């Protein structure tokens, strides 16, 4: 049982990297899906031109 | 003498009308007759118009 315990808490400390490791990566993510959404309400105004909407 | 001061006023009037621009884009030849949206908030469909005529 303690010998168990040992290994069992080793894995676990595995599953915290991996989750942290996957988290992380999610942010950048999200900050450059808000870009995308402030470039979209920027493309909704009467004077923009085909040019500045490319 | 009359008339020819007349037609000059006349010609005047009607290049404002052709020439007048917001960079390149023009304004009073109407283009604006059925008004552009501009997005003025944060969510769709929040937005105002804005018309001119020839």
């Amino acid at each position: 049982q303690v010998r168990g315990l040992e290994v069992g808490m080793r894995n676990a400390n595995d599953a915290i990297s991996i989750a942290q490791i996957a988290e992380g990566a999610m942010q950048e993510q999200t900050n450059m899906l808000q870009r995308m959404r402030d470039l979209t309400v920027q493309s909704e105004n009467g004077a923009n031109s085909s040019a500045d909407l490319s | 003498a009359l008339k020819a001061e007349m037609d000059q006023l006349a010609n005047e009037i009607d290049e404002i009308g052709k020439t007048t621009a917001f960079g390149t884009t023009k304004l009073l030849a109407g283009g604006f007759s059925a008004g552009k949206n501009f997005q003025v908030g944060a969510q769709d469909g929040e937005d105002i118009k804005v018309t001119v005529k020839a």
